[PDB]
This record gives C-alpha cells, structure tokens and sequence, in this order.
C-alpha cells in the first residue's frame, strides 16, 4: 500500500503539515489545497524537504520570540484603539475596562523575566479579565446570533490564557504568553467593533 | 553424605 | 505453517514457570501464533529470541511490555499520521472515482476534527453522506455495465463496524479504535476501485 | 535495490518504540539486548510493517496486562541476628508494597501507606549498611552498586508517586512497586 | 480478563515440549484446545483442574508403569556368552529391578534410605561393567558406546537431582518418572552395546 511506497523520512508531511492544512481548510478551502498539493509534490520529488523545511523554522525560533514579543510591546499604541463612540456609563465602563486589560497586556515582556514580580502581575490581569466579563454583562442585558458569540470566545481565550502561564512556570518559553495574550488583546478588541454596529 | 556420592562418582 | 522448538527452545520454556514470566505465554504465545500463519520465519525466530531472554532473567518480557504500554501516545500519533496519508490517490466512471476521493479524504481528517465535539458531530454526519453518495453510483454501474459483488458486501460491513465504534469510543475515549476502523474503511473504498481495474 | 535499502513510515514504531526499549536495557543485559533487537531488524527488514503489528496486538491487550500486573504485585507477599534482620526488613518492605493495590483507591488511607513504605525503605537501607559496616562481604563495590541502584529505583518510585496525583494513572505506580520489590530481590541475591 | 491464560501458559508449554516425541499430534491437540477455548473461554482451566485432581489415579498408574519397567523383557539381552558381556546383563538386571521397587519402599523412611544406597551401588557397578566391556569393541569404533554411555551419566545425574528435590518436596511421581526415564536408558545401553556387538 501507500506506506511500504513512502520514506519514513516523509513522516513529518503527515505529523506536522496535513494537520495544519486541515485546520486551515476550515477557514480558507483554496489556501490549504494550494499550499498542501505543492508540498505533496516538492516531498514526492524529494523525500526528507518537508522535514529540512521543519528543523529550518525550529532553528529561527529566535526570530518569532522577537516577532510576537514586539508585536505584544506595540500594542500599547493601540490601547484607545475601537472606543465606543456613545455617551453612556455602561458604554463608558466598557471602554475603559477594555483600555486597562489591554494595557496590563503589553507590559508582560516588561514584568514577564523576574518571576516574582510576574506572580504579582497574573494577580492584576486576572483581576482585569473578570472587570472586564462583569462589564460586558452589563451592556448585553441593556442593549444573541453573534452578540453572544463574541462573549463566549473572550471566556475560551481568557483561560487558555491562563493555562498558558501554568505551562510557562514548567518551560520559561514566554513566546506561549506572548502569542496567547495578543490573541486576548484581538478578542478584546472584537468585543468594542460588535457594539460599534 | 550418600546424595553427594553419586555426583562425585558421576563427574 | 508451524512454528517449530529445538531442544534448547524446550529445556528453557520448561525452566520458565514463574509467575513474573506469565506475559510471555499470555501476551507474546498468542501473538507468535497469529503471525505465524502470515509470517513463519519472523514468528519462529522472535519466539525462540524471548524464550532465551526470558529464561536467562525472568521479568524482562513485562517489562517489554509495561515500556511499549508507556509509549501509547507515540502510537496513536503513528496511526493518526496513518490515517492522514491514506488518501493520497466514461464519466460514469468519473463519478464514481470523485466521490470515492470524497470518502477517503473525510476519513482521513478524523485525527484534526475528533478533539471538537461539534465540528467531530459535523463530520460523522459528512461521513454518512459520503457513504450514500458513493453506494449509489456503484448500484449505478453495476446496472450499466462481473467478480465485483463481493466487495460491495464487505465496504457495508466494514461500514456498520466503524459507526459501532464510534459509539464505544464516546464511551471510552480511546480515540486509537477510530482512527484504525476509519482506515480500514479506506482500504475497503480502495479495493472496490481494483476490481474495476 | 535503493527502494529495499531506504525505510518505509510503516516501520517508524521499530525504531519509535523498540530500540529505545532495547537501549534502555541494553545496559542490565547486553546479550538479550542484542538478539532481541537483531530478531526485530531481521523480521522488519524482510516484512516492513511488521513491527506496528507486533505493538497493536499488545496495546489490544492493555487492560489484560494492567490487570495482571496488579496482580503480580497482590503476588510479591508470598515471595545469624543481622542476616535475620536484612531477611525481616526485606519481607516487611515487600509486604507493604503487595498491600499498594488495596489502599490506592483510598487517599487517606493511601497517604499512610507512602508513610509506612517510607520508613519500611528507610529501615531496610540502614540495614543494608549495618551489615557492610559489621561483616565486610567477599563482594565488592557490587553490592554498592546494587544499593545505588535500589536508591534510584526508589526515588523512581517516588516520581511516579507524584505524577500519579496529577494523572491519575495507577498502572505506573503498580509497575514502580514491581520494580522496587525486584530491586530488594536483588539486594539479598547479591548478600548470599 | 484471562479465564484463558491456563491454555497459553500450562497447555501450549505442555504441547511445545512434546514436539520432538510426535509432531502432528501436539499441533493437532493445540488447535484443538485452540478451538474449544475461543467458543468456551475458561474451559481449558476447568480441564487442567480436573486432571489436577486425578492426582491419586496417577499416581497409581505411574507406580504400576514403573513396577512393570523391570521383568526381563524378551528383547534387550546380550548373546555373548563373554564374562564382561554377562556382567554386564546382570548388573542392569540389578538395577531396573531395584529401581522398579522404588513405589513399594518410598513411603518409609528407614527402607528408603536403605534403598537409595543401594540404588546409588547399582548405579555405579553398572557404571564398573559398561568401563569394563569397553575392550571388547574395536576401539576405533566405540562413538555410539561412548556417547550412549554419556547419556546414561546423565539421566544417572537427572536421577540423583530429582532424589535430593524429594527430600524438600514430598512429592514421589517425580521419582518414580525420573525412575522410569532411566530404566529406558540402561535398555538404551543393552540396546547400543548389543548393536554393535
């Protein structure tokens, strides 16, 4: 069959790329058939390139702590970014529980080398996060189909977040956190465009 | 004693 | 055919009785007689190698055992990677073969949807659809246009099989019954194709 | 030709599984080591795929072999002053470890049975050392190398004490216990 | 569950040891077994049980088997009327005679005792009368002698072991096996040193 016929040096075609490519096809149909039928044929020609292809990204790890560190310190430009735009305490409330969180979010590469001043920063981002879901309650029950959704995807993101940080004090590999909390600081910032309409 | 006697013998 | 014991093979299997010893009967004699039928010579020849071994220091097959049990997570990694490859392949014909693609390539997406209840809910209902789609173009053919009856039967059989399983996985939650039965499913789709060949 | 000599993926598990099975014992046995391996390259090389055949029927058997390795351990009861006290301190550490299956499924009375193995390996490594430090055996360093390695396993023993509370999987604990009891085996085959 | 281990670790060690005995009858008997144990899980221990308990009748017949061992037997009895040949007749005479009593005395201490002593002598004047009829054979050719007297040393040894595992056992069927086993070994060396001849 197809597994006496392929090299074991093709393995990582199937360990790493298919399941990439299939995530991907839920979201783009095109992009992962493009994408998955040209290492098909670039590992069938020469078997062992999606492997070389592999340890080449593992080797410029350095290069994506840097990106997504950056990526989180720049943020802070972008803390008023999507502010609501109507005169109303609950709306006000929103903003600025949103403005917080996302600012505490880019200072972790700051607080993020000495551990013990970390602890005393999960205290704040946590305590943030919650002001945050009792302010957007708040709104919901005052002003489902995709209001609710965006809800429901803060809270999965939030404590993925959280289980980032238990992950973190068993490796030291900060670009989790730094990766994760910028995917909180967009999921913070789909919640202000969905009361924008 | 005897049950040694044997193997010696034998060896 | 047999497996056959030498003089040595025998005075050391009669020498190894204790209860430490029982996995090499319960587990590895089961075994050697399965891969007997199939394979004479390997089966002969690994029976005659952990009879030597085991003889020499009892506990050393359980041990082999308990260290292959521990690595279970390589295993069903493996026979995910398995599955993901498995699909790499008149226009009566051309539909056939287009929606024989459609099934093999729903399968081997498993491993990417099962971790989503939702999206694993979608998929088994996507398998279903496959399935119909795929038997009425053969009842289709065979009207058209004979040693290929057989097959037909065995493809439903193996189908009934893998939806029982699915049922003792969400019992279970060993997601490596799903992962072999899908493939198998695979080789099924693949063996109708043959016969037309 | 080159297609026999390169490696299919179907015999990844070989080398995935069972050579670092055959490394790892390589070092407490060389010879079974060796022709264990060679009988696995043989049989691969000339069937590939073979060797994934061998693993899935044993996986199959998980539950099987789970059992019986409780119950090896329920088994591991039956099995001059000082050599009296290194016989009774041997039997006592191998007793409590036999009763691991009964207290497991009971966290209190689990946690007093850690307690109890605790000071039953305590005081069977102490004797161990009374009796080098009053006899002097015509051994070597073999027997403290064997002690070395009793002290390994049973710290090996408590690893798998702590992961156990985390996961849950009670097999390792069964296995562990498995292998300190055949460590102590070790210590009074080494002492006679 | 393994109400089946019994078939794998006592049935198919038991089948594999008597192999070289007969073939066809041991894979027969296997497949068999095999066969009864896959449509009755556990039957095979309900087996090994009942014989287990036929332990009395056993023991019976395996005494009567060896009682009966000695009686000149028309067919091991060597023509030439030489005085070495002669002693030689008489001297396995001997010893199948009193290895053939062993059932009749191991049930006492003091006559036991007595009869292993003279067991032992038996033994050894054989031993005396095989080493003293050596000069009779062409010495160039002796191999079969050699090596038929080699298998009797050994079987003299198996003997004297399974004596001294009486002593810490109690069990006599080993005896009275072990008895027999070297009963056919002296006919061996009538049979050999008469072939020759």
């Amino acid at each position: 069959n197809e597994a006496e016929t392929t090299s074991m040096v093709s393995m990582p075609l199937y360990a790493v790329m298919y399941p990439v490519f299939n995530e991907l096809e839920r979201v783009n149909l095109s992009a992962a058939q493009t994408l998955r039928a040209a290492f098909i044929k670039a590992e069938k020609e020469n078997p062992g390139l999606t492997q070389d292809i592999i340890m080449k990204i593992l080797e410029k790890k350095s290069v994506e702590v840097n990106f997504t560190e950056s990526l989180l310190r720049m943020a802070a430009d972008d803390v008023e970014e999507y502010m609501i735009e109507r005169p109303e305490p609950e709306f006000q409330d929103l903003n600025e529980k949103a403005r917080a969180l996302k600012q505490i979010l880019s200072k972790i590469p700051d607080e993020i080398n000495d551990r013990v001043r970390f602890l005393q920063t999960i205290k704040d981002i946590a305590s943030a996060i919650k002001e945050l879901l009792d302010t957007v309650n708040n709104v919901f029950k005052k002003y489902r189909r995709a209001l609710e959704h965006q809800k429901k995807e803060f809270v999965k993101y939030s404590k993925s977040f959280s289980d980032t940080l238990k992950t973190y004090f068993k490796d030291g590999k900060a670009i989790n956190v730094f990766v994760s909390a910028n995917r909180l600081i967009h999921q913070t910032n789909l919640i202000l465009q969905t009361f924008k309409t | 004693s005897e049950l040694d006697r044997l193997l010696l013998e034998l060896n």
